[PDB]
Order: structure tokens, then C-alpha cells, then sequence
């Protein structure tokens, strides 16, 4: 198992337990209408990262193995971006990146306005 | 008597549709899946997989293949497995796989009069597991292997594994040479792909490496050597060509060691345990003849100090690195 | 002419190559016997051994029953594919070829009874288990298992051809062991059980004997020898600091050099086996005969009569040691 | 109804020419395709190559294979794909490659009503990866897959990446050991042969080799030998069995280093930037040596001595000085 | 729309796959072309070379001749497998595959005058002898020969497409060559006669220059460094006896360990090409300078004045007979 | 006219049954063989198995594919063999073998106008090759290829070579690396196994190995190395550093190439004939640190006359020996 925690623009999602048999971590976001949807991920290594079009070089994702964290750098915020943002780990082998269905762990919800 | 079975046969194989899945416009047709792990052979760190021989058996409902009057549950020989239709399951861990042909395609195929189709291979697959070395050779290991229907989403087809937990059996009976198989955890879960969802099923293995091997046959021979350059502090100074031998002999052992043992496993970046240790050892018989060359210049420049000081320090700092050691990786 | 092109028609006249013979009846009894025409290397790298054999197998089957001029009619390997076949199979093969060259290596006879005879030629590569606790002085059992796949005990049933003994038989010539000896062979059959149901299996077990000559001459001399070379630096005097040195120091590096290099051409496993035990006690002396000098040149500068003591106690006692040392090793081993 | 669907597909195949392509007569069909990545296993210095699996999904449109009345998709067996046309894409760079079989052919196919065919196979091929070592373990690589169509010129078939860039996804489930993809990169062209154009698409990886086991496994090493023979300054030179025995064991051991090292990689012509780094380290425990048997033939061959103890002297702060300067120019050349 | 399918209907209508075109009328001319893609690696060990190709042959078969809208019928690989086509196979290839990725890589062209053009990827891993008498500074002539297997000369004859200089193509970007330089190819072709009968055996070499980098780096400097050891030994003061000596034992022993070394690369032909001369001469460097170090070892205490003039001619000598050699060695084999 | 030759072949197979061979009922069928080799290459020891190249070509007579008005010879293609019967030959030493299929399945099928039918391929073969290596690197190996009838037995078939002693040919432009053909034979005889009596035809070469290669690389250094222990004899008495070094470095270096000679060959349960040269050198070795031990001996436990007479004695003594020793190996073995 897998534990991830919130805090915080910038955001930071930490990671403990077997972090290497859940390489992805991604991050979602949510508006109180909107549904979760796919904002970013980024591989274990750290090398390979993805993004959504709506979020394309404006933000980004570090990776930092000091204490096993990733970091989400928002950059030109806009109002419509008000939401609560979620971090999630993925297994080896479970599909596409774009589901929230794929991913098994999740972090607190951490509101941003 | 013979021939009843012949025509019964015919009957049900003409007019059937291999292309059309059963219950085409019903629900999702039920695959209960299940496995009989014959052995798990080899498992290379320099390829980062293991080669597995397994019973694949699955059963399934086709309504078209019901036949009475025959109260013989049918076993059919292996060709018949090209007129039916079958689930197009196969592995993603898999790199080379192969279903053994040894005087017959190893399959088998069993009808029986309610419909209940079961359908058997012998599979001997590649399964690659990819493998955390930083522990090494301290180090647990998950090794998975995983099945899913290649074209038909979760809305055509359904996987389950037949009789819950005790679907893989065979486990107990494996004896690997190094590994032991501590547990075998079975998952069935629904994956979404780009094109729709589809069925996953999962055994996953949890191995624990034997040590007793490694232990004895690659740490004693650094610590030995390390003891052996420790030797050299109790020489007299005035020996310097006994001394000078016996510390760069230790450390040509030493790194004859480092450059021999490279064929244990293969290319990574990070350091590791074995790594750390071997590290450990060669620094420490390079620091011997370090503070020799101290005490040749101290002296030619009060000096059985600095060795008396020394016959204490290194057995002591060793025996702190030693714990610290086997402290952190155990 | 043609009648013999009739007669097999005739005999293919709606014959259903699906159906066991016999399928709601009784159970068909196969007959099977194995010429081993080579007893191909033991890998014990690899956990396998090879065997290329002539798979002879023996039936009677009522639906092919004919009459013609000749009693026994032999045909091609085509007939084989167009009726029904055992679906025999080895329990323990890993990658086993069947040979195709020329065409297939396969052969049918049928007589006028309905009796069949079904033979091909064949390659397994069989995985054998083994317990290198006692290695190299080591005999192994490795078997080969084979049985029906599809069909159950109630629906086939196997039987060797002759008294089982003499069912299995090897060539003479055809040997193919190096570091090996086939110790004879025996032969039994038994009930499996499964979740599919009771099947048959019979297995053969080879017994297989390896060999030292190699083994001797590879590890246990070198190691002797510089067992000696530390005597010898015993019997060295007092004076000359740098010779017992270097003999110390080099025999520690031929010991560890030839140690990695016994252990390198050896499958990993997870306990010492007899070698181990050897060449940790050889490597045990080396060390032990290099202390004993560090001890006679600490103690050689003050009070040099213990250092002469010491000397002479380890010269009459080294040797004994690994003498003894050798003796019960020898004992041990090469008595069972 | 089942029996309705047999029918129709009976009826699509009906009158079927597999030989002849869609539209055979008129302008060029359009392939998109797309490429998900398993993982690329393999990445072999000594073979010049690197193995590969892949979903790899054509999609194209075929208005022979257009049916009425049955409203949802039709996912069919895969064997139906012996009885249709499919494009003949190969990769040219590939040496060996096999479409995985364990259990069924692993292949789809996927007939929507307007026409629209979707082909997919689970590949894996062991593509060619032809690669500069001059600057390595230092070195930026660059590795590419190569698809193009056989039979097929531009004037009858067109290829294009389904999705623009997000045509190849599965990236980041690739993890080497070694090796971190840095971006990749998707291209198409018409490359032009003897007997005409043809299509051609082209996926590239620009791969960083980590350098941390290098380091710790053949760098270290060498320094620490280095800094071996450079402790036979520190001791008197009277003594010249000691300072022999360690200079000559360092190089002894440089050699055996080099040597047992020099096999793992293939045989290049060009000096390596690691082998750069070994002969320096050889040259500095080289002089070493040599400048002990000058001073020895100096002084055996007051005041002597007082030249002595000048060279050794001169030599402990030149050596490091001059082997830092060497270091330091080294590691800022290649980083 | 369905015109193309009743043409090729027709086309195949009567038709054999079994007999060559002009049975009993004329001989067929099947012109050839290769364009190799990319020149495969030349393993020495094996005695081989690979090579990809796009391997097309051209001939007419008026049989196959047919009037339609399109000039030209771009036909799939299927169509392949039901017509005639020539049976080449390579004379000189070991072990070849026919790339059959997703599709089998086969191009079928049919023209309205009957003619045929039918092309395919091969990766050919052919025999290259290999006189390796000036290791490693020798040059080769890799050949490829290929020809009709079952057709003799009054049968089938080959020819080259376009003139024979332009015929064999290689891409530039296709090398694949480690330790190779290709310095252009030579074709020709010529009659074999054989047990059968006469063939058309068309020959292609490829000449191939080895790139010395790799092999003076790994062997001669280390070799050159190693004997350069054995020179600075002399420079020493007589009385140090050990100095010199150990001076001569490492020298000799990583001598033999790169000697070694070098060795292993080598196949095993059965005779000294280069390299073995460089090291034998190299071995006797160092051994003679072990030997005068005894020598004068041995007189430096019955003759202490002839033991200085040994020293200063061994000082004067060594080197510049060691330099002499390297220049005539050198200058005889690279200018060969 | 193409027509006549398309209904003349589409005749011939006409009632044409494949599983019944030809003269089914009457005496056997006489098969000649004829083989054209192509190479010899990758003679392992380590597998204990040769590499074999070779165009094997079948001739026999067939009565049901005889025909009349086409005077030329029938060569067809390749797919014609699997409608036609062919015998069913085996090779018996083959570990891995397959016929080429460059383009083509590399097959030849010949119909000449009195039913005579030739059946060729082009096999590549992996023979296992039983060696006795006893005398190894001196060793002249003998072994063979058999080539047997599967099915059918020495009633239904009977093998012989075609041309006599002329059927095998190319072994004369065969060039090993480390090997030389020296001889070949012919041989047919027959085999009863079980089930009855079948033909085997059997080709067998006579290799001889070369010797530069092998005493260039092992033989000489440990020459030179016992030349170096026979220095240390020289050199001096007292000097104990100098020699000691130079002998124990001397075992050093001895078993350090016994270590990379020892991998080159596989597992064989004696002494391999150049290992007992290794041995020799060794023990030679040996005695030379254990007669300086003996001479520090007496003379650190007169003596200084006793340590010279010992070192002139070991110097006079020992390279004799080593000759005597070499000579007699060099005459028992070649
Ligand atoms: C070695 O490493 C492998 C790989 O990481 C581990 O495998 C993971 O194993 C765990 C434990 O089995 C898996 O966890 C579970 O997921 C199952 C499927 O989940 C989803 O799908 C179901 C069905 O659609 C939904 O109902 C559900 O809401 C999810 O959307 C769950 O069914 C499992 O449930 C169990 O736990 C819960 C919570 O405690 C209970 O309430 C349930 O009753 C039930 O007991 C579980 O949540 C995980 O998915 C695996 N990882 C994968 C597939 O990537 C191995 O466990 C590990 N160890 C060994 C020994 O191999
Ligand atoms: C690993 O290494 C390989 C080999 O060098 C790299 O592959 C080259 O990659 C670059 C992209 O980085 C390719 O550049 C592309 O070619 C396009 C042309 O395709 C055409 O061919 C002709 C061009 O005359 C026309 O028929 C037609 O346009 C075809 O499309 C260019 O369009 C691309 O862009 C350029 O032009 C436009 C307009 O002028 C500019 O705005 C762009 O900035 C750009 O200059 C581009 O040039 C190149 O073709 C590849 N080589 C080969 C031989 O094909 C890999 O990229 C590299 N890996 C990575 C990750 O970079
Ligand atoms: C390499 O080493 C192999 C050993 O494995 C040699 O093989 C033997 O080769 C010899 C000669 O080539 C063979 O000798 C011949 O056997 C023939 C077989 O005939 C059977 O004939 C009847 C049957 O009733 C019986 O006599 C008996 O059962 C035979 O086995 C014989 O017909 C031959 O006879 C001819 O030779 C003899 C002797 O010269 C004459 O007196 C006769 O008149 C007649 O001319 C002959 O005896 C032997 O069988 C082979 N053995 C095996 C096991 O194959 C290779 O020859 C050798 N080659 C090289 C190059 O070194
Ligand atoms: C045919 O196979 C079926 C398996 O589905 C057999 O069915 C069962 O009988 C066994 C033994 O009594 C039980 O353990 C199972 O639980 C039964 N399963 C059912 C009925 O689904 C059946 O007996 C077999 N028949 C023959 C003639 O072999
Ligand atoms: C060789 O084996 C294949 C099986 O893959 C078989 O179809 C064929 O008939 C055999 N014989 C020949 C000559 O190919
Ligand atoms: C291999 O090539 C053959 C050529 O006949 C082809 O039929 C087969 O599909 C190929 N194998 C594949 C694509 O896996
Ligand atoms: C047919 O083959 C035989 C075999 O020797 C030969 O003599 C004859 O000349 C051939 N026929 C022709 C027309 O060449
Ligand atoms: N079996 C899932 C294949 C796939 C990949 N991408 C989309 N679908």
C-alpha cells in the first residue's frame, strides 16, 4: 500500500510504502460541477511527463526522490482553474494514463483558489 | 453406438459460427479461467524475467455446443479447437511464449451435454517482472503475471477466477534454487483502455531471496581480505617491503574481487547493497597502507603511536560500518 | 495395383479421426515401448538433460479392420494426420522437437486384425531435479514422465509392450555422456491425480553417477598445492620477513582466485555443497598458516625462544592437520 | 438476432477480392495509425540493436466491408483477417520480429457500419539502433522505428499519425535500467526508391545514458590506483624495493583493469571517451614509475641526496596538480 | 469496380504454377537487381557476413498478358504464391530469412506486355573466407553468389538489370559496419558446372578493409608499454637485486596475461599472422632483458668491471634494436 | 506447345496415390544417393557436434509418373514434391537441421521420360560428432553421417550409392580452420532395430587436428616459465628476496594461465593429454621453490659449500630432467 499526502502556486504530493510498484503518479482536478479529469503525470524516473492540452506549458512536474515527492508549479492562473486537485499513484501495468479509474491510491483533496 | 456420436458431432459443428462469439447480442459471455503452475524455471536478473510452464484451463458456456441423449460428457481430440470459437485471452508480461507441440498441439477440449465447454493448453511463457536491486541481495521481489482478452471489451466478455482462491494451485510444491515463494495473491479488477474496458486477471507472486549463498561465498572472502590487510599494522616499520607487499597485494585481491564478481547481475544505476559493501572493504584496506605512508613520513621526516592508535581505530570504525550495515538492509 | 488404392478409401469412409476408439464401449489399451537411441548431455546449468528415442506406440483399432493380398500394410506419415492418434505427452519436457527433416520422422502400420502400430523419432529436452548437497560426489535419479493429456484412466490406459524392464532399452553405442555414467535404469507406472481428473503417467528413472576425474584435477590439486606452498613457507627461517610475506600473500590470492573461479562454473544455489566445504577449509589453512607468521615475526624481536617454540609446533602440526583433515574428507565421501 | 448477423457477414465476404485493394482504381486510401508501447526490453552494445513490443492499431476505410441494419460495432474474430485485405507495413530497420501467439494470434479486428476497418497486432521486434560511441558512457544516443509500406507506392496508399502527436502513447511505461528517454518524436515522408515513392513514417527516441554506475564501477577505480602509485613519493629513497613494488602492482593492476574491462563493449576504432580516461590514468602511474628510476639512477649512479629530496618534493605537488588540471579538463570537455 | 477481379480470373484461368514460361519454346531471361540496405555486421568468428536487400527480379511471361483500363496491376503477395517465379537461392548463404513482417515483405508488379517484376526484402547471412595472413591489417573480398537451384544454363538464365556497375546498389546511410570499411563491390557471372548439369551462377564481391584503431589501442600499446618496463629495469643500480628482479617477473606476467588477452579475439587458424609475431618478439624482449639482468646478477661480484660495459651496451642496444624492429615491421605491413 | 506438356503433368497425377509407394505390392525400390558438400565448418568439442552443408539428391524409378511424347526433361517446381512420393530418409547423429528456404524451399523435382524421378535438397545439418579426446590437441577424430530409411524396411527399400565410390564429392575443396580431412569412406549396411531390418547408408571423414595454433599458445609459455624457475636456480643463494619472489610469482603465473587454458574445452572425466603437460610444468615448478626452501634450510638452521653443491647439482640437473621429460612426451604422444 501506498500513502500520498497533500500540501500547499505550488503544490507538493509526497509518496511512502512500495513506491516502486506504483512508478505513475498523477494529478486531477475537480470543480464543484466539473468531474474529475486528467491534469498530469509523471514516471517514476521522472525522465517522461505528460500533460493535458488545457494545461499545456503553463504548468508543471518535478519529481524529487529525497523523500519520495512530486511537485505541481502552476504558472498564468486563471479563474475558471478554482478547484480541489487530487494526487493518485498508477500499478505497472493498468492502461492508459487518462482514467482516474486506472489509478488505485489517491491524496486528500487539497481546494486551490 | 459409434456412430450416434458421430452424426450428434457433425450436427453440432455444421451451421456454427467460429466467428461470432457466443450470446453475441446477450450478456457478456463468463470465461472462468484457472491454472496449474507446473514450475517456475529460471529467473535471470540480467534478462529481469522468469520463465514459467502452466496448465491454462477455461471454461465457458456455448449454447450452440449443447447436445442429449449422449450422457458421456465428450473429450474431443485437440482439432476440433479450430472449428470452435474460444477466448482470445493471452499475457502481458509475456516476451516469447509457446504451447508445447510435443506429438500433438498439447490442448484439450471438452464438451459437455449442458453446453459447459473447457478448454485446456500447456503454456510455457517468459513473464517479465521487473526488479527493485536496491535492497540486493537483501531484497523482496513481486513477480506478476497477468491475463487479459486481447479484442473483446468487459462488455463482450468476462473473466472470474474459477473456485476463488484456490484457482492456482501447484504453488507449494516449487522449490526455486535462491528464491522462496513466501505468498501468491490472486486479483481480478477492470481495466479502461482508449478503446473501452476490458477484463484483467492477475497472480501475482511475492519471492524472498535465500541468503546463505552470497553470504558466504562473496562478503567473507572482502571481510577476510580486509582482516588480512589489518595484518600489516602488527609488522614492524622497518619492514617497509613487507609491508608495501602486503598492502598492494590486498588491494590487487581486492579489486580482482571487484572486476570477477561483475557476472552476478547486470547493468544498474543506483548503487547497491553488494556495491556498498564491496565499496566499504576497499576503502578500508586502502586507508592501511594510506596510514602507512604516514608513518614512513612521519618517521624519515612518534610514529609507533600512529600505528599503536591505527591496531585499535580500523577493527573498531570496520565493526561500526559492519552494523551500520546490516542495520540498514535488515 | 489399385486395389490397395480402393482398400484405403474404403477404410477412410466416413471415419471420424475425433472420436476414440472404442468411446462408448470399453477402454483403449496403448501399448508403448522406447528405444533411447541417444542419451543426449546433462546440463546442470540449465536443470535439464537431453534424450533422442524412437516413441513407439501400439493399439487396436476396430473401425480400421480390412482384407487384402498383404497382412501388414505400411503407409507414410500423411494417414497419421487423417485418423486418430494417443495424444501422449512427457509431464516434465521443456522444449522438445519433433524431427521434420526430409519429411516427417514418423512412421504407421496397420494389419488385417485392426492391430496399429504408430512410431516417431523425437528429441526431449527433460527437466530432472537434483540435490548438489553431496557434489561432485553425487548420484542422481533423473526421471521422464509422460502420459495422455486430453483423455482420462477411464477413457485411455496405457501399458508397456513387453515385461517393463526390458520395455525401455538403450543404445549401446549411443551414449553421449561425458561426465556420466549410466548406472542402469527402471521403469513404473502409476495414477496421477488432478482437478481435471485421474490420468496415467509412467515414469523411467536413469541413474546417473558423476564422474571425479574431472572435478580432482580442476580444484582439489591446485588447492593442495598451495597447502604446501604455506608448509613450505613454515619451513622458511626467521630472518627474511619479505619471502614468508609474499608466500602468505600470494597463496591468500591463488585461494581466492581459484576459489571464485570452482564457484563461477557452477549453477547458484542456496547451500554449501562438498567443494564448498573443501575450499573453505583449504582457504581456512592459508589464513591460519599467515597469522601463525605474523605472530613468530611479532614475537621474534623480544624473547625469540617462544617464537622458535611456536615455529616448530606449527611444522609437526600443519601437515598433520591437513592430512588428517584430507583423510576424513576422503572417508566421508568417496566411501558412499 | 444471431442468425441475421452470420448473414450479413456472409454477405460482406461474398464477392470479396482480398488481392485488390480498396478503392483500386481511384485516389490513394489513408492508414492512420497508432503505436502503444509495452516497454523496450533490450538495449545491446555488442548487437547494435534493441528490442521493442507494441500494440501497433492501423485504421482505414474499406467500402466493400460497409453494412446496413446492424447498428453497433462489429469486434470479430481475429482469423477473419486471413479472409481480408490488410495494408503491408513493415519496419525497416527490424532483424527479427514475431507477432505474439500465445493462446490465439494476438490480433483484432474491429468493422464499424460506415466502412471503417480497425487492424490491431501485438508486435515485438528487435529493431536495429546503428549508434556513435565516441563520447561514451558520456553520450546523448538517439534510436528510431522506421514504418513504411512495401507494395504500396504514394500514388496508392497514405500513411499519417491518427491523433497528431498523441498518435504514440505508452512512453512512460518504458523504464530501462539504464537509459532515461528524454523526448521522443514522430516524422513522415515520401522516401524515394528505384521502383518509385513510398510512405513513411518514422518514431525517434533520444535516450541519456545514466553515468552514476559508471562511475562507481570503472572511474573510481582508476583514480584510486592512480593515488596508489603516487604513495611511493611519501617514503624514503633508500627504500627502493618498496617504491619498485608498489609502482610496478599499480601498473599491473591498471593493466589487468583495462584489460578485463575492454571486452564489454564492441569493437570500435575510435578511441571511447572512457578509453581516453584509462590511458591517462595509465600515463600518470607510467611516470610515476619512471620518475622513481630517474631519481634512483640519479642518486645511486650530501649533495645528492639534498637533489633527491628535490624531485620527490617537486613531484608530490606537481602530480596531483597536474592530475586535477587533467580531471577537471576531462569531465568539463564531455559534460 | 469488379472489372480488376474477372481480369485476374481470366488471367489465372488454364494456368500452372509448375512449368516456367517457354517450356519448349525459349530460354528465360530473368534480370536481377539488389539494393542492399544495409551491410550487416562481418563476424570473423563465424566466418560470415549479413546483408539486408531488397533482392528484384524482372522477366516475361507472355502467358500473364491482359488489355484493362490500368497499365499496370500493383498486385498484393498473395497473387505470389499462384504463379510461376524463379527459384533462386544463394550458393554461398548459411542460415536466410524472408522477412514476413505483419504481411510477407513480397512485391508483385504485372504490365500489360506480360512482364513481371517480383521483389522482396531478404536478410542474407552468407560465408566470407576470410586469409587472415596480415591480421589485423588485411583486406577481404566478401563474395555473394546466387543462382537457379532446379534450372540449368538451356533453361533459365539470369542477368543484370541495368549495366553491371549500376546494377548492385548500397545505401549510404546503411552501414552497420564496427571495425569495416567498404571499399566498393565487383560483379560478374560466369557458368558452374555441377553433378546436374551447367548454371547461371551470378557473383558479386564486396572488398572490405579492416579499421586498426580498436586492435593497436587494445594490444600494441600496452605490449609496447610493457616492454618499455623492461628497458627502464635496466637503469637501476646493480645492487638491488630484488628491484630488478620483480622488475622482470610482472613484466613477463602481464606480458602473458595480454598476450592472452589478445589471443582470444583471434579464430583459431593454424598459423601466426601478425600479431603472434608482435608478441613473440615481444616475449624475447622481455625475457632477454631478464637474462642479462641474471647475467650480470652473476658476474657482479667475480668481474665488477665488465658488469658496467654489459649495462651501458644493454642501455645502448635494447632500445634502438626495439625501435629498428617496430620500423621494418611497420613499414612491411602497412604498405603491403 | 505448353498445352500438351499442361495435360501430359495434369495426367500424371491422375489416381496418383501418395501413400502407397511406388511397386507397392512388388519388390523393394532401389533409391541411389548422391551427396555434394558444401562445407565442414564449426567442428565444437564444447557440443560435440559438427556443422554440415550439403546438396543431397535422391534418384529412383517410378512407374506411375512414366510419360511419352515429351523428349525433354520435366524439371518442375519445388510445390510438385509434396503431390509426389518421396522416400523418407533420417539422418541419426542430427541435432538441428532444415533446408533452405532462400526465396524458395530449396527443392528439385526432375521427371525423366522413362519415370526416373531425381529428388534434391539443400540441408544444412548439426551431426553429433563423438570425440575422443585422450589425445587432444594431438587427437585424429573419426566420425560420420548415417542416413537411414524411417519407415520403410530393407523388404520395401534398399539404399546404394550412386556412382560408387564417386557419390560423395567437394570434401577435396573443404578447408577447415584447425582441422584436415585426411580420409573418407562409403559404407551401406544393415540396421535391425525391433520392429525389423532397414538400409543405412553411412558417410564417414577421418579429420586430423593442425598443432601451431595450439603449441604457439599453450605449449611455449609454459617453457619460457619454467626457463624463468631454472633462472631463479641461477641467479644466487642468499638473496632471498629476488628468488623467492621470482619463484612464487612463477607458480603464480603457471596457474594463472592453467585458469584461462582450463574453460576453452568442455567437461570430460580424464586427463586431457595437454593438461598432463600443464601438470608436468607445474610439478616442475614446484620442486624448484621446494629445493630452494631446502637450500635457505640447511643453510640458515661448510654450509655456504653444501648450498653451492646443491644449487650446481638443481642447475645441471633440472633442464636436463625437463628435455628428458619433453622428449619423452613429444615420442609417446606424436
Ligand atoms: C505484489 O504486487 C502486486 C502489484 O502491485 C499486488 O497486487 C495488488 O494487490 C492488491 C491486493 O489484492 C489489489 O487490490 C485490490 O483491487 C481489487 C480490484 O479493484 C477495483 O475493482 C473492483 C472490481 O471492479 C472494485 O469493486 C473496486 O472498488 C476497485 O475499483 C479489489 O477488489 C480489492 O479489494 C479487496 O480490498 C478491499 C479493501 O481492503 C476490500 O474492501 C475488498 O473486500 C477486498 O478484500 C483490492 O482493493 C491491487 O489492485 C493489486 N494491484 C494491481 C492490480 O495493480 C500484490 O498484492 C502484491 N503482493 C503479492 C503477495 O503479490
Ligand atoms: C533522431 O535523429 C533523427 C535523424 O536525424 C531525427 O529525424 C529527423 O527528425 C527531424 C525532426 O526533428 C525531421 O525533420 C522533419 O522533416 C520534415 C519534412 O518531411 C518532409 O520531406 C520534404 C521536406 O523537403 C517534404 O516532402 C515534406 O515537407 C515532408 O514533410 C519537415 O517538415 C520538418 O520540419 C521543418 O520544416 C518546417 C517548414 O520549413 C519548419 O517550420 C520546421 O521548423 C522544420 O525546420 C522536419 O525538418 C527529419 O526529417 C528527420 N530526418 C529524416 C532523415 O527524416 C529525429 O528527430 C531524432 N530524434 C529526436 C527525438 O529528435
Ligand atoms: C571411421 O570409423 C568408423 C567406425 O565407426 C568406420 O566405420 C566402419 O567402416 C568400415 C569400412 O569402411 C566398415 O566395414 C564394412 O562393413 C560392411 C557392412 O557389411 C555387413 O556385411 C555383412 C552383413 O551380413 C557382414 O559381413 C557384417 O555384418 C557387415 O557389418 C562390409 O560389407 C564391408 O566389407 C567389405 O570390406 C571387408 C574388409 O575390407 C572385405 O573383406 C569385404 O570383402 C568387403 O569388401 C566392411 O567390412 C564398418 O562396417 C564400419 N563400421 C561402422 C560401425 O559403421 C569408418 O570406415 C571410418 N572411416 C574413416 C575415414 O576413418
Ligand atoms: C462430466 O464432467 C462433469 C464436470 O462438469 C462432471 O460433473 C460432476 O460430477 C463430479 C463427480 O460427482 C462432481 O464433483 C462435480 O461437482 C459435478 N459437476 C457438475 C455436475 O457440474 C460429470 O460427472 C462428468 N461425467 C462423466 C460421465 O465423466
Ligand atoms: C516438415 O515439417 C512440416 C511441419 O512444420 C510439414 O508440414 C512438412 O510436410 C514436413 N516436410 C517437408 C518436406 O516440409
Ligand atoms: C511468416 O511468413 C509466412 C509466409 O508464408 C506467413 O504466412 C506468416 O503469416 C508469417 N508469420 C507471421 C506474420 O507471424
Ligand atoms: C534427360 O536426362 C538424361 C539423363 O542422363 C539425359 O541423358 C538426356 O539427354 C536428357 N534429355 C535431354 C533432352 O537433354
Ligand atoms: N488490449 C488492448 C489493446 C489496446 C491498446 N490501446 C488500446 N487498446
Amino acid at each position: 500500500q501506498v500513502q500520498l499526502q497533500e500540501s500547499g502556486l505550488r503544490l507538493s504530493c509526497a509518496a511512502s510504502g512500495h513506491t516502486f510498484n506504483y512508478p505513475i503518479m498523477g494529478w486531477f482536478r475537480q470543480a464543484p460541477g466539473k468531474e474529475r479529469e486528467f491534469v498530469g503525470a509523471i514516471s517514476w524516473s521522472g525522465g517522461s511527463t505528460s500533460y493535458a492540452d488545457s494545461v499545456k506549458d503553463r504548468f508543471t512536474i518535478s519529481r524529487d526522490n529525497a523523500k519520495n515527492t512530486v511537485y505541481l508549479e502552476m504558472n498564468n492562473l486563471k479563474p475558471e482553474d478554482t478547484a480541489v486537485y487530487y494526487c493518485a499513484a498508477k500499478g505497472r501495468y493498468s492502461g492508459g494514463l487518462y482514467y482516474p479509474t486506472n489509478y488505485d491510491y489517491w491524496g486528500q483533496g487539497t481546494q486551490v483558489t | 453406438n459409434m456412430s450416434f456420436v458421430k452424426e450428434t458431432v457433425d450436427k453440432l459443428l455444421k451451421g456454427y459460427d467460429i466467428r461470432l462469439r457466443p450470446d453475441f447480442g446477450g450478456p457478456p459471455v463468463c470465461v472462468g479461467m484457472n491454472i496449474d503452475i507446473a514450475s517456475i524455471d529460471m529467473v535471470s536478473e540480467v534478462n529481469m524475467d522468469y520463465t514459467l510452464t502452466m496448465y491454462f484451463q477455461q471454461y465457458w458456456r456455448d449454447k450452440r455446443l449443447a447436445y442429449s441423449g449422449i450422457p458421456l460428457n465428450l473429450t474431443l481430440d485437440n482439432r476440433v479447437a479450430d472449428q470452435l470459437w474460444v477466448p482470445d485471452t493471452y499475457f502481458l508480461n509475456d516476451k516469447k511464449s509457446f504451447v508445447h507441440g510435443v506429438t500433438v498441439k498439447n490442448r484439450m477440449i471438452r464438451l459437455h451435454p449442458d453446453g459447459t465447454v473447457l478448454y485446456g493448453l500447456r503454456i510455457t511463457t517468459t513473464a517479465a517482472c521487473m526488479m527493485d536491486l536496491r535492497r540486493y541481495p537483501l531484497d523482496e521481489q513481486n513477480c506478476t503475471l497477468e491475463i487479459e482478452s486481447y479484442g473483446y471489451t468487459t462488455d463482450d466478455i468476462e473473466f472470474y477466477w474459477r473456485g476463488g482462491d484456490k484457482a492456482v494451485t501447484g504453488v507449494e510444491r516449487i522449490e526455486l534454487p535462491q528464491f522462496s515463494i513466501v505468498e501468491h495473491r490472486l486479483v481480478s479488477r477492470n481495466v479502461v483502455f482508449a478503446t473501452g474496458a476490458y477484463p484483467r486477471l492477475s497472480l501475482s507472486f511475492r519471492l524472498k531471496r535465500n541468503i546463505g549463498y552470497f553470504i558466504l561465498q562473496t562478503y567473507m572472502p572482502s571481510i577476510l581480505i580486509t582482516i588480512l590487510s589489518w595484518v600489516s599494522f602488527w609488522i614492524n616499520y622497518d619492514a617497509s617491503a613487507a609491508r608495501v607487499a602486503l598492502g598492494i597485494t590486498t588491494v590487487l585481491t581486492m579489486t580482482t574481487i571487484n572486476t570477477h564478481l561483475r557476472e552476478t547481475l547486470p547493468k544498474i544505476p543506483y548503487v547497491k547493497a553488494i556495491d556498498m559493501y564491496l565499496m566499504g572493504c576497499f576503502v578500508f584496506v586502502f586507508l592501511a597502507l594510506l596510514e602507512y605512508a604516514f608513518v614512513n613520513y612521519i618517521f624519515f621526516s612518534r610514529a609507533a603511536a600512529i600505528d599503536r592508535w591505527s591496531r585499535i581505530v580500523f577493527p573498531f570504525t570496520f565493526s561500526l560500518f559492519n552494523l551500520v550495515y546490516w542495520l540498514y538492509y535488515v | 495395383t489399385t486395389v490397395f488404392t480402393r482398400i484405403l478409401d474404403r477404410l477412410l469412409d466416413g471415419y471420424d479421426n475425433r472420436l476414440r476408439p472404442g468411446l462408448g464401449e470399453r477402454v483403449t489399451e496403448v501399448k508403448t515401448d522406447i528405444f533411447v537411441t541417444s542419451f543426449g548431455p546433462v546440463s546442470d546449468h540449465d536443470m535439464e538433460y537431453t534424450i533422442d528415442v524412437f516413441f513407439r506406440q501400439s493399439w487396436k483399432d476396430e473401425r480400421l479392420k480390412f482384407k487384402g493380398p498383404m497382412t501388414v500394410l505400411r503407409l507414410n506419415n500423411l494417414m497419421a494426420s487423417k485418423i486418430w492418434t494417443p495424444d501422449t505427452f512427457f509431464h516434465n519436457g521443456k522444449k522438445s522437437v519433433a524431427h521434420n527433416m526430409t519429411m516427417p520422422n514418423k512412421l504407421l502400420r496397420i494389419t488385417e486384425d485392426g492391430t496399429l502400430l504408430y512410431t516417431m523419432r523425437l528429441t526431449v529436452r527433460a527437466e530432472c531435479p537434483m540435490h548438489l548437497e553431496d557434489f561432485p560426489m553425487d548420484a542422481h535419479a533423473c526421471p521422464l514422465k509422460f502420459g495422455s493429456y486430453a483423455y482420462t484412466r477411464a477413457e485411455v490406459v496405457y501399458e508397456w509392450t513387453r515385461e517393463p524392464a526390458r520395455s525401455v532399452v538403450v543404445a549401446e553405442d549411443g551414449s553421449r555422456l561425458n561426465q556420466y555414467d549410466l548406472l542402469g535404469q527402471t521403469v513404473d507406472s502409476g495414477i496421477v491425480q488432478s482437478s481435471t481428473g485421474e490420468y496415467v503417467v509412467m515414469t523411467t528413472h536413469f541413474h546417473l553417477k558423476r564422474k571425479i576425474g574431472y572435478f580432482v584435477i580442476q580444484t582439489y590439486l591446485p588447492c593442495i598445492m598451495t597447502v604446501i606452498l604455506s608448509q613450505v613457507s613454515f619451513w622458511l627461517n626467521r630472518e627474511s620477513v619479505p619471502a614468508r610475506t609474499v608466500f602468505g600473500v600470494t597463496t591468500v590470492l591463488t585461494m581466492t582466485t581459484l576459489s571464485i573461479s570452482a564457484r563461477n562454473s557452477l549453477p547458484k544455489v542456496a547451500y554449501a555443497t562438498a567443494m564448498d566445504w573443501f575450499i573453505a577449509v583449504c582457504y581456512a589453512f592459508v589464513f591460519s598458516a599467515l597469522i601463525e607468521f605474523a605472530t613468530v615475526n611479532y614475537f621474534t624481536k623480544s624473547q625469540p625462544a617462544r617464537a622458535a617454540k611456536i615455529d616448530r609446533l606449527s611444522r609437526i602440526a600443519f601437515p598433520l592437520l591437513f592430512g588428517i583433515f584430507n583423510l576424513v574428507y576422503w572417508a566421508t565421501y568417496l566411501n558412499r
